């Protein structure tokens, strides 16, 4: 689902820009916590888990 | 979660200098990442939003 | 959250009616498979895991 | 998943004799169980719709 690749890429991309400090990083750091948060982790596991679930049943 | 993400796209979108912003906008725009984020709001909303 | 108690109760409640066999057991069997399915299990784990996440974050 | 549950409520609703149908209509209608079901459709749809 390219979720780990897209999220992880969005997380580092937000940090990347955060390091640059060209635009308001406050919103970028907010996202970091929105995706990095343990919550989105469980949810993310769902997407990957669900796909597998499809292959099982 | 989605709104915050979208908000960032707008900010980074206003900057045609950051190459990460471009690739970051794309990733944050695809409905896939939005779907997961959708789950974020669905639960959080039904958790303690009201 | 009460999903385990409500789902598990709906599962046995669907079987319960199935035991009696008075109403269309087809739609009821469908539900049982929708709540018992491994998929709904992952999703269910999310609601529980999510609540905990709240307590963490 | 929510529609299927809903449909069941209608069937069991028409049955004022099955006590299981009663407790099932209540729980099945409980928004909470609906929320989880919502997740069921969101994913199940994006994976088996288009």
């Amino acid at each position: 689902l390219g979720l780990e690749r897209d999220v992880s890429r969005a997380v580092e991309l937000l940090e990347r820009l955060q390091r640059s400090g060209e635009l308001p990083p406050q919103k970028l750091q907010a996202l970091q916590r929105v995706l990095q948060s343990r919550f989105c982790s469980a949810i993310r596991e769902v997407y990957e888990q669900l796909y597998d679930t499809l292959d099982i049943t | 979660a989605v709104q915050r993400a979208k908000e960032v796209l707008e900010e980074i979108s206003c900057y045609p200098e950051n190459n990460d912003a471009k690739e970051l906008k794309r990733i944050l725009t695809q409905p896939h990442f939005m779907a997961l984020l959708q789950t974020h709001d669905v639960v959080a909303h039904e958790v303690y939003s009201d």
